[PDB]
């Protein structure tokens, strides 16, 4: 039985290659015994193609600075974003905020000079550098996917502050490129092994598998493809509903 | 007047003087020197992969230290080998898989996906023409077992100055070094995993069983229980992985073994339990797969197109691209393309340039027939406006909008000039400089295995190089979509 | 049957203290690498460096139409969807700042493909057909050709 | 039908193979046996050269016949716009005259 | 040239350049470096001489989609050609383009469902040169393919899809003998020998028996493409002898090696077995012939037989974990090593245009592998000295 | 072929129904025995042949019937393909006494 | 296509010579012995004789039709010079009529 | 447009719907439905547009 | 010579022009002819 594929909520996760290869049937005594052999399937953090696609998944991706990871942790963002001003229209400030380390990561495609001065500038006017809620400049300034150690809590102020700014200067003002926000989004990236589950209906009895039990080997915690696949399921059927 | 070898080592050197059968008439016309048979002592040679060279000169030199004339030639010594692990055999597995070995290596000979396009073929060719279908699994190449691998993200730090990694196999055969067995490149954002399948036969795994390490340079992972080590067990009838943690005690190839490490180098490894790979189009058969999912759709999208059977043309070359998605069980599907190689980007063609033939540079990089096949769904949009326009009613009028819209919001927004104001003037012979061009291709041989930017920016003064040129097909239907706009 | 780091080595240096390059060789043709190394490669070493120049030559040609293939402005684009950005394309961006980026409209002098870039290989291939000694050289008998 | 009457002339190439296989058995028997067609087999490979022959023939003619109607489309488009041309200069030439 | 035409400095430059290299290319100028004009630019002049055409090859890396065209490729399949004329009409109905991509999968269906039968390998080691096989169809039809593939391009057995070569079908009525067929390299072109089993018996006796007679063919590919009329030689002695009478029982067995420097085709027929010893002798269990170049042929003595006892490695043997056939590969056979039997130096230009160096080559290469030495001896190398200037 | 899933209390729509096809691949089956069967899922044909045969080197001519089974399937194309053969003599002979 | 059925025409007199010496071999044996096809050669080259005109016909098809489309295009060429100094002459009729 | 062209409300609401409609199935517009898009009158869009 | 020849006059009389220089240039080449990567001493191509 080939199940195929499936696209998650919001566009952020995937799943692939859900199949069972064998089934096999035993008809003993006068009860039919049906076992579903190596059932797998694949969890992937992957956009169907949009702006969450290619620049919230990696924003997610950059390593923390307390050291990789990020996986796991709460993230708010924007839920669409599209360019909307600067000198020219560059792979633009993609913020994702993440909730549990109290972080801020920024992605982008080109910067302008390397020589000018940058850095990241997060308010809910554009034009006014004295209406900005946060301002973190570049580790190196030629660098782009970096994270920046907001260190309080201030998710309200990132939900007031539209307009990504990652220009950021103060030669004049010298917004280089910005970026729209629209709505917002609450997402949690970590899973529970009990909430990976398989479960089968033969008639009245139900069977529920997970990954705390029948898992044959755990896959490793990461944001890229993670397969699972299970050990056989045995499943009892006989109190199916026989029609013709 | 002498005639030079050179067996490797050993220089042998005959000369006029001693090994001339007979002189040639001392004149100015046809002097035809013959020389005595040359024995050469050819037993110093370097043989590398069953083969060496010999080396022969003919040289002559006049008083005056002229050359007469000079030949330099090299010829080839291949040494015979049937050793039974050097030569070719082939099996086939029960499940009908063929597939031919040498050493280490199998490489899959047949096919078996014509048995499963008849269902398909009962339905109608919506059925054939699927990802599920590209997707079809094939049956393993003999004995063995497939294994998960997972690989950090590039860390200059721990691997090097380059990115690249190679994976090595241990104890097979008779061979307890180390063997390539894949290559690849490192990502500098995630992480890269792979599934590989390592063969197995009775007897042929040896102390400790079988060894799949991988290496960076810089540093390689092949020390005491640092590669990933797997062995059969015959009582419990499957493949284990011996060293995924510590152990005190484990069972190995030979018996119990006292001190286990933990493999290093990889993230995580793991067997794959009844994993199955699907088809590769980049095997023996990857000619006849390409033509059954590509090649066969866009031909009779073509010839639809030619002969203006609009409606049926688009159902063609749905197959492979459609923009508004793909219904699978109800849904649309996750997927861009359905063509199954175009959406993984597979090359299939490593000699692209070996003569002028486009389609083989868009084998090796199949981006090209994406691109290819989206302005073929162009030129389907622009013809459908232009037959609606000369109709002339106004719902064909409507109709003629509705299309050419289409083909604008496929297209997006032209880009401007950008490097075109700022080029610095060169030279004639700036541009032709040879430490210009030696300069640039440096760097890309660099870039083609590493990635090394120390002193990154390359100081703009420091070019005197072109600019590459936009699409001028591309420039073409923006061009004709704005005239076609402005006479509506 | 040879190994090129070797046979590059046999000929090191290039008479600038550097390890001759396989891209230095770009460059000459067979005949003139057998004719300037004639000491140092036998016929089968000689012809081992021409080949391999060759291939790194067409690779390196690859590689950059690679780059500039998924770096076009022109494809976004619904087709963008489907495009990746790879590895090597942030490492060449980071090299050459916005080179990758610099498209021009065809017509300008600054395109590969103009007739400036066809001079340019002209005059890069046809300046050494004579020596200097003759007065048949390209820059003796027009030496403005040159500046 | 001439597309039909190709693909019926290589519907035989494998009843073809198949009668020098059958005819390549030995027929009678006895105590006076044989009776094998030796060149049964070199017949039917011939055969179906010839048959591969007439195929190509008939697909011939199709796509001749097909391009000929199509060139001939052409001439009657070059016609239509000839008397389009002529409604339209003598509307214009009535102009003229009133 | 008159006022009134017009051009660009950069156009001029290019047409003046442009003449220049035709002068010094076509020897009209003297002291042209030879070396420089034969670069590689210079070789393709047909194409580099013209702006239009220089264009087109330069771009065809960069924008290969502006030339690829749905209806012709290089590489494409018969089978799509035979599709292509099935859907050439003006009027394409939906069913029609039906009917004929239906006909398209049967000849997908006959060409996918082929299954290796034999193999041979044109070299004496496994480290270069193309492997060539011969399939068999499904269905129950004396059916028969080829194709090639060169492992010299293998990296940690990993090959390039174009590494491989389209299967190829053999029109030449070939009915062998259970799966007795192989392909083979000998005079430098491609070879396909076979068994073929016929029922006949003994003329003039009153207890008529009948018995097998196994004949071995041998035909090779023309220059165009088609088959030759094959020779054919009797081997009905050794096919009861090597097998012990039992045909059936056993399984008969094939075996075709190219001895390219003695200019001669070695024909092995053999019992399936789990090893084999010595060829002669005591071993009857393999029987030899000798093919030469113009059809003739030779029945090996034990003498001869004998030489060729390495070649066991090759032959087909039987798995002794379960009854499982495994093929194997014939080769190319050499004594110890192989050498080229002759090499043509060529011609050389002196210094100045003074003098030429004219027929040099070396007639005759032989080998000589006694004890752990090996011996080359170079016969009648022989080269010209002339004073002469070219041209 | 005709589908009955479409049958409500044994009453078949005409539309159930196919129409009858031609086979053309040179069957010459002994009395009745051909039918059809469907595996590998695509149509197969299936039938048996009866031939005159003698027993070669016996001075008693004896001659018997030499059953043969073959078997053919339906291809893309609509042609058919060549049969497979099998002797099925012994079975015959066992079942029909 | 026409150019490979004549091809494929010719490719099959070798397979009938074979045929012809294949059959003049005995197929009977015992003590009725015999069954050679005593005309088999001749029949074989009378088979050549009719695949060489086959052949010849197609190769006189394909050069047939192949002229008749370069007289057809010498035609189309002479009605593009008129329609040009058609186009050459109305332009003069411009001057004239201003 | 030119004021020279002409239309009707209802003439001009059918194009202004079917430009939508194309805007959303071709994933134009973020946030489309994708349960929606699936519809029967959708799918047969290559008639029905 | 001949079979060069007929090529070449055939591929001339339908004006491919670049295909017929191929064929021509087995007989006579005023460039010269690559053998062994380098330009032969001969004038013509066809010994004879």
């Amino acid at each position: 039985l080939n199940m195929g594929s499936a696209i998650g909520d919001d566009s952020l996760t995937v799943m692939e290659n859900g199949n069972i290869p064998q089934i096999t049937s035993k008809y003993s005594s006068d009860n039919l015994a049906i076992t579903l052999h190596n059932a797998a399937f694949t969890v992937r953090y992957d956009g169907s193609g949009n702006v969450i696609r290619n620049k919230q998944i990696s924003a997610m991706k950059l390593t923390g600075v307390d050291g990789k990871s990020q996986y796991g942790n709460a993230f708010i963002i924007a839920n669409t974003v599209k360019h909307y001003g600067g000198y020219s229209d560059l792979g633009g400030p993609i913020t994702v905020y993440n909730k549990t380390k109290n972080y801020i990561a920024s992605v982008q495609g080109h910067l302008m000079n390397a020589d000018y001065t940058r850095r990241l500038i997060l308010t809910p006017v554009e034009n006014n550098y004295y209406a900005r809620l946060f301002e973190f400049p570049f580790s190196p300034n030629t660098i782009l996917n970096t994270v920046f150690t907001v260190g309080s809590n201030k998710t309200s102020d990132f939900k007031k502050c539209s307009y990504a700014v990652g220009g950021a200067n103060s030669q004049g003002f010298q917004i280089f490129s910005s970026y729209q926000s629209s709505g917002w989004l609450d997402i949690d990236t970590g899973i529970n092994n009990t909430d990976i589950k398989i479960t089968v209906m033969a008639g009245s009895k139900t069977h529920t598998f997970t990954a705390s039990d029948h898992i044959a080997s755990l896959p490793a915690n990461s944001f890229d493809a993670m397969p699972y696949t299970f050990k056989p399921l045995e499943i009892d059927a006989s109190s199916l509903a026989f029609t013709n | 007047i002498k005639i030079t070898v050179m067996a490797g080592s050993k220089t042998h050197t005959f000369t006029a003087s001693d090994h001339i059968a007979s002189l040639p008439a001392n004149s100015f016309d046809a002097m035809p020197y013959t020389f005595k048979p040359l024995e050469i002592d050819a037993s110093s040679l370097a043989f590398t992969n069953n083969i060496a060279p010999l080396d022969i000169v003919f040289e002559t030199k006049a008083k005056d230290g002229r050359v007469l004339g000079k030949i330099k030639q090299t010829l080839s010594v291949k040494r015979v080998n049937y050793n039974p692990e050097d030569i070719l055999f082939l099996r086939e597995t029960h499940s009908g898989a063929q597939y031919m070995q040498l050493g280490v290596y199998r490489i899959r000979l047949n096919t078996l996906l014509a048995s499963q396009l008849v269902s398909r073929a009962n339905t109608g060719i919506d059925t054939i023409l699927t990802m599920e279908t590209q997707r079809l699994p094939e049956p393993p190449l003999g004995e063995g077992f497939f294994a998960n691998f997972v690989l950090p993200k590039y860390d200059p730090a721990e691997h090097g100055d380059e990115r690249w990694f190679k994976i090595h196999i241990g104890n097979v055969g008779g061979n307890t070094g180390r063997q390539p067995y894949y290559s690849g490149m490192l990502s500098d954002t995630s992480e890269t995993s792979m599934t590989l399948f390592v063969p197995y036969a009775e007897g042929y795994y040896m102390h400790e069983g079988v060894r799949l390490g991988v290496g960076y340079q810089k540093i390689t992972y092949d020390n005491t229980w640092e590669s990933a080590f797997f062995y059969f067990d015959e009582t419990k009838q499957q493949f284990v992985l011996i060293n995924d943690a510590d152990h005190d005690s484990g069972m190995t190839q030979q018996g119990i073994v006292k001190n286990i490490k933990k493999y290093k180098g990889f993230l995580n490894v793991s067997i794959a339990t009844g994993y199955s790979a699907p088809m590769d189009f980049n095997s023996a058969s990857a000619l006849y797969y390409w033509e059954l999912f590509y090649y066969t759709p866009m031909m009779c999208f073509q010839r639809l197109l030619q002969e203006k059977q609009f409606d049926e043309a688009t159902q063609w070359i749905n197959y492979v691209y459609n923009p508004a998605g793909y219904i699978v069980n109800g849904e649309i599907a996750p997927w861009i393309w359905n063509c199954r190689p175009l959406e993984e980007t597979t090359s299939w063609n490593a000699n692209p340039l070996d003569a002028i033939d486009p389609d083989a540079v868009a084998q090796n990089d199949p981006m090209h027939y994406k691109i290819a096949t989206f302005m073929r769904l162009l030129d389907q949009l622009i013809l459908r406006g232009d037959m609606a326009y000369r109709e002339l009613t106004r719902d064909a009028l409507n109709e003629a909008k509705m299309w050419y819209v289409r083909t604008l919001e496929l297209l997006g927004d032209e880009p401007e000039d950008y490097g075109s104001q700022q080029w610095a003037a060169p030279s004639l012979s700036g541009a032709a400089s040879q430490t210009v061009q030696a300069a640039y291709q440096q760097d890309l041989t660099m870039l083609g295995r590493g990635g090394v930017s120390k002193n990154l920016r390359t100081a703009n003064s420091l070019v005197g190089l072109f600019l590459p040129e936009y699409n001028p097909a591309l420039t073409d239907y923006w061009q004709t979509l704005r005239l076609r706009l402005f006479n509506l | 049957m040879y190994s090129t780091a070797v046979l590059l080595n046999k000929i090191s240096p290039t008479r600038d203290g550097q390890t001759m390059t396989l891209a230095d060789l770009q460059y000459l043709s067979f005949s003139e690498l057998r004719k300037i190394f004639d000491d140092q490669l036998s016929w089968g070493e000689a012809r081992h460096l021409y080949h391999e120049t060759i291939e790194q030559k067409k690779n390196n040609r690859l590689l950059e139409a690679r780059i500039f293939t998924r770096a076009n402005p022109q494809l976004s684009g619904a087709i963008r969807l489907g495009i990746e950005r790879d590895s090597v394309s942030r490492s060449y961006d980071e090299m050459f700042g916005a080179r990758s980026s610099s498209f021009v409209k065809p017509g300008s002098v600054a395109s590969m493909f103009s007739p400036a870039g066809y001079l340019t290989e002209l005059y890069r291939e046809a300046k050494d057909l004579h020596f200097s000694s003759s007065a048949y050289h390209l820059d003796n008998r027009r030496p403005d050709l040159a500046d | 039908l001439l597309d039909a009457a190709a693909g019926q002339s290589l519907a035989g190439q494998v009843l073809s193979i198949a009668e020098g296989v059958a005819d390549l058995v030995p027929n009678v028997f006895g105590l006076a046996c044989g009776g094998s067609r030796w060149g049964a087999a070199l017949r039917a490979s011939a055969s179906v050269m010839s048959l591969s022959a007439t195929a190509s023939q008939y697909s011939a003619d199709k796509i001749s016949r097909s391009e000929a109607y199509r060139r001939r489309r052409q001439e009657w488009e070059i016609q239509r716009d000839n008397a389009d041309g002529e409604v339209k200069q003598m509307d214009a030439q009535l102009e003229s005259l009133k | 040239v008159s006022s009134a035409i017009k051009t660009t400095r950069l156009a001029e430059a290019i047409a003046g350049i442009q003449l220049y290299i035709n002068r010094a290319l076509n020897r009209i100028e003297p002291n042209a470096r030879a070396d420089v004009s034969t670069r590689q630019f210079f070789t393709d002049w047909t194409v580099n001489n013209r702006y239009s055409t220089w264009g087109g090859v330069s771009r065809l890396v960069y924008y290969p989609e502006n030339y690829i065209d749905p209806t012709q490729r290089i590489g494409q399949t018969r089978m799509m050609d035979e599709l292509l004329e099935n859907i050439s009409q003006s009027k394409l109905s939906r069913d029609t383009v039906e009917d004929a991509f239906k006909t398209y999968l049967t000849r997908f269906e006959t060409v996918a469902d082929l299954k290796v039968v034999s193999a041979y390998h044109d070299n004496v080691n496994s480290n270069t040169g193309l492997t060539w096989f011969v399939g068999q169809t499904r269905e129950n039809l004396p059916e028969y393919y080829w194709r090639n593939v060169d492992i010299s391009r293998m990296q940690a057995g990993e090959l390039a899809a174009n590494a491989w070569k389209e299967w190829t079908k053999i029109d030449t009525a070939v009915n062998p003998y259970k799966d007795a067929i192989r392909p083979v390299i000998f005079r430098e072109r491609l070879h396909l020998i076979w068994v073929e089993k016929e029922e006949v018996a003994k003329n003039g006796t009153d207890p008529v028996e009948t018995y097998d007679r196994f004949t071995l063919k041998l035909a090779f590919l023309r220059h165009d493409g088609s088959w030759s009329a094959p020779w054919s030689y009797d081997i009905t002695t050794q096919v009861e002898a090597v097998t012990d009478k039992k045909p059936d029982t056993e399984r008969l067995a094939l075996a075709a090696s190219g001895f390219q420097g003695e200019d001669t085709l070695l024909v092995f027929v053999y019992k399936t077995g789990k090893s084999y010893s010595d060829f002669g002798g005591s071993n009857k269990n393999v029987a030899g012939m000798t093919i030469y170049g113009d059809g003739s042929f030779k029945k090996m003595e034990n003498t001869a037989l004998s030489r060729y006892s390495q070649l066991k490695n090759t032959f087909d043997i039987i798995h002794t974990q379960g009854n499982d056939l495994v093929r194997k590969a014939s080769y190319r056979f050499a004594q110890d090593f192989e050498v080229p039997a002759s090499l043509n130096m060529g011609s050389a230009i002196g210094d100045d245009s003074l003098t030429v160096m004219e027929n040099g080559n070396i007639p005759q290469i032989t080998s000589k592998y006694s004890s752990d030495n090996l011996a080359i001896t170079l016969h009648n190398a022989a080269f010209t000295v002339r004073y002469d200037g070219s041209g």
